[PDB]
RNA sequence: UUCGGAGAUACUCGAGUGGCGAACGGGUGAGUAACACGUGGGUGAUCUGCCCUGCACUUCGGGAUAAGCCUGGGAAACUGGGUCUAAUACCGGAUAGGACCACGGGAUGCAUGUCUUGUGGUGGAAAGCGCUUUAGCGGUGUGGGAUGAGCCCGCGGCCUAUCAGCUUGUUGGUGGGGUGACGGCCUACCAAGGCGACGACGGGUAGCCGGCCUGAGAGGGUGUCCGGCCACACUGGGACUGAGAUACGGCCCAGACUCCUACGGGAGGCAGCAGUGGGGAAUAUUGCACAAUGGGCGCAAGCCUGAUGCAGCGACGCCGCGUG
RNA sequence: GCUCGUAGGUGGUUUGUCGCGUUGUUCGUGAAAUCUCACGGCUUAACUGUGAGCGUGCGGGCGAUACGGGCAGACUAGAGU
């Protein structure tokens, strides 16, 4: 299941916009409902709540799925929260964000359920397909000349392409180089909360 | 017509038996003699050192064994009902 | 008597097999004695591994293969370095080397430069 | 019986049992004859009925009535019996 | 050649004799607190069909029987008698050391001994069939492997002392008997022992394990799918056949319960796969296929296989994706 | 309530020795599956294959003797006369 919903009550109750810029936020940047500016009680169990909400719905992962990227997160080397956000953004619609082909992540998410494209020649249409070193993101050969594909070709210029991806020419195709470590993630979450949410 | 008509078997090496080293309890059954084997152990979980002991029959082909006596069994085909052992020597005899 | 049989060990539509040495009065999946090789019926050729020492030990103490193994001895070679026929050498053949995945990648690198 | 080779197998159990007990008696009423001369005394018969016992028993060992086993403990009983008078 | 009967000579084949299989596979957890299981040993105390391999051999005869045919009894289930015919069925001889007994050598040790050799005295086997004319499959005695199995022992895993004296073939010895094998396993006499507060004897409960769930670990609960082992097949006992038997779809007897009967007597055992009734909070289709893999027989083609491979059904669980 | 004492648990200083406990190392075993790790195959994942760990143990051979214990002695501080 999706959550299929309005997105900007999502981004105000976390007190946190989501999506990249929205002018539905920043008008109101309190929490929604009737009692919607009313004075919260913060506990340590609402910043940990919160702060794994924060990256359910960036992301766009239920909950018995986040759960099990957790499972494996704690049991790999290294750290806890690094490793969360490195399978978290290794996920192919997370991909295709990054790489400038789509405006937000809920037409990501289509585009890759839809059948738009390829990894090694091979047709993909699940979402949460973790892509792994030196994979290519190829897009189908019937899915060009096609009005949102189209719309990803001039607009390659406004956000940055992070550096452990790089697309290339007339192809529309992306290079992964390396799984991201901590630097090229952005930020609007701190990372050490959603391992202490799990600990209770 | 070629062949050596007894082929030589693989040389399986002898497999042994256990041998222990105890006291004696009883003498007075008639060519079996009684020993009282004992064994330390760690406990499974408070991990102290148990002494616990055995009481084995063993067979003796003439009966000279009195109370004391340091013996040496080895143990053998079942040789009565429960007698498994057998008395190989005796050292340092009951004084 | 001693069999050289397979077994069956994969999901429902992966039939993996194992070359396995057994009794004939044994189910499929039972113990068995010796496990000496595999067999992958999915792949494009087959995925056919015998371990040619061992199979040499069990052909020559008594063990009568069944029908689907007997066809695997006789490709990789060990049927016939035991009854002596001149096909001693393995005929068994294995998939096309694909190019690696390092090699695709740096192809496509200098495909954009 | 229900199936076809059972009942089959009961009329050839019951062939084999009549042959069997056959067997099995006349080495009873064999051993029993060498066990009166060797009670007696005798060491005539005894030395010569001891002859035809194990001969008995090697024959009911190769039909199969006993095993090869069976045999060699009575013909080594029987023949300690005769050494001892 | 009647126009719906004759001709085993003849590939093919019902019933029947004979070989092998049927002790595997599949199900269930009632019983068992035990060498049942887990683990590590012992077997100088043993067995082992079919399979592989080394060496010898495959030799002379004999008497019957099922079926067939003719008949008697019975309501049936079934069964008595007379004639008649074979074999790789059966029985009796000749020759063949790993059967036995006595006396010796040579090697080794772990006390009984064990393996290997020699002499004398006693003994044990079988079977043929097929052939487009380098079709081919078998038979028997034995040395040695492989696999399977039996028996014994160490240590390990429940609650209860408001169960404290249990045991007389019981503990041990000798002479016999028995067994595949050691052994009170059985028997006759002789000795008076054996176990126990480190829980004997008794009562309650329970199939055991790899594993599964939880936990930071140590521990605690559990033994369901899958895989190993054990136990049982309407209840209780018992042998038989065979290399191998808790003999699920075998035999005999007794008991309970269904069913047939002409009242004399007979028949049956889903804890195999589906399925019905019942109990219950609650658990499914009287499905397809021998294509794949495993098994049995056959030289083989093949035949057999509710093992198995699959499908049907239930959100019952995990996983994945949609409803933009 | 308090003492006495049976089985049991525990033991001062020191010399020598055996190597049972302990400890080192090596071979046999600890089936497969499950489990953790690393890659590979089903469009991902569950699932599945392969390789390595794990299997806390137990048996056989060869090392160590500080400590515990067994054996054969010595000592006077504890204990008794
Ligand atoms: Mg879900
Ligand atoms: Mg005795
Ligand atoms: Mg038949
Ligand atoms: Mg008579
Ligand atoms: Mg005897
Ligand atoms: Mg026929
Ligand atoms: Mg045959
Ligand atoms: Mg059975
Ligand atoms: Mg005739
Ligand atoms: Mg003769
Ligand atoms: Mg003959
Ligand atoms: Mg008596
Ligand atoms: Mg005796
Ligand atoms: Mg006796
Ligand atoms: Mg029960
Ligand atoms: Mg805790
Ligand atoms: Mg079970
Ligand atoms: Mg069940
Ligand atoms: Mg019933
Ligand atoms: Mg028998
Ligand atoms: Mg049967
Ligand atoms: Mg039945
Ligand atoms: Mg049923
Ligand atoms: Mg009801
Ligand atoms: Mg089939
Ligand atoms: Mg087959
Ligand atoms: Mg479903
Ligand atoms: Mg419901
Ligand atoms: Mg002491
Ligand atoms: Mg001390
Ligand atoms: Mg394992
Ligand atoms: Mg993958
Ligand atoms: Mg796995
Ligand atoms: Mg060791």
């Amino acid at each position: 299941a999706r959550y299929t919903g309005p997105v900007t009550r999502k981004s105000r109750r976390l007190r946190t916009d989501l999506v990249g810029g929205d002018q539905a936020f920043e008008k109101r940047p309190y929490p929604p409902g009737q009692h919607g500016r009313a004075r919260i009680k913060e506990s340590e169990y609402l910043l940990q709540l919160q702060e794994k909400q924060k990256a359910r719905f960036t992301y766009g992962v239920m909950e018995k799925q986040f759960r099990r990227y957790y499972e494996e997160a704690v049991r790999q080397p290294g750290k806890t929260g690094e490793e969360l956000l490195k399978i978290l953004e290794s996920r192919l619609d997370n991909v295709i964000y990054r790489a400038g082909l789509a405006r937000t992540r809920r037409m990501a998410r289509q585009l890759v359920s839809h059948g738009h494209f390829n990894v090694n020649g091979v047709h993909v249409n699940v979402p949460s397909y973790r892509v792994s070193q030196y994979d290519i993101v190829d897009v189908r050969d019937k899915s060009l000349n096609t009005v949102p594909f189209q719309i990803a070709r001039e607009t390659a210029g406004e956000r940055p392409i992070p550096s452990w991806l790089q697309v290339v020419g007339e192809r529309q195709r992306v290079l992964i180089h390396q799984l991201p470590e901590r630097a090229q993630i952005d930020v609007p979450l701190t990372e050490q909360l959603i391992v202490e949410y799990y600990s209770k | 017509v070629k062949g050596p008509k007894h082929t030589p078997r693989t040389p399986k090496p002898r497999g042994r038996r256990k041998t222990r080293i105890g006291y004696v309890v009883s003498d007075k059954m008639q060519k079996t003699i009684v020993v009282e084997l004992e064994d330390r152990m760690r406990h499974p979980l408070y991990g102290k050192i148990i002494r616990t002991t055995k009481k084995v029959k063993a067979h003796d082909e003439d009966s000279v064994a009195g109370i004391g006596d340091r013996v040496s069994l080895m143990e053998t085909r079942p040789l009565s009902a429960t007698k498994r052992w057998r008395l190989v020597e005796i050292l340092e005899k009951a004084k | 008597a001693v069999k050289i049989k397979l077994t069956r060990l994969g999901k429902i539509r992966n039939p993996q097999y194992r070359v396995a040495v057994a009794d004939a009065r044994t189910r499929r999946d039972g113990r068995a004695i010796e496990v000496i090789g595999r067999y992958h019926p999915k792949e494009e050729p087959s995925l056919i591994e015998i371990n040619s020492e061992r199979a040499q030990y069990w052909l020559s103490v008594g063990a009568q293969p069944t029908e689907p193994v007997l066809k695997l001895l006789k490709i990789t070679g060990d049927w016939q370095k035991f009854k002596g026929l001149p096909g001693a050498q393995g005929r068994l053949k294995v998939a096309a080397p694909k190019p690696s995945k390092l090699e695709v990648f740096n192809a496509a690198l200098a495909a954009a430069d | 019986a229900n199936i076809k080779s059972q009942q089959k197998r009961n009329r050839t159990n019951e062939r084999a049992r009549l042959r069997n007990k056959a067997v099995k008696s006349s080495l009873r009423t064999a051993v029993r004859a060498f066990r009166e001369a060797a009670h007696a005394g005798d060491k005539a018969k005894a030395a010569e009925l001891l002859a035809s016992t194990n001969r008995k028993l090697d024959k009911a060992a190769s039909k199969g009535v006993i095993h090869k086993n069976q045999a060699a403990n009575k013909k080594s009983a029987l023949a300690q019996a005769l050494n001892k008078l």
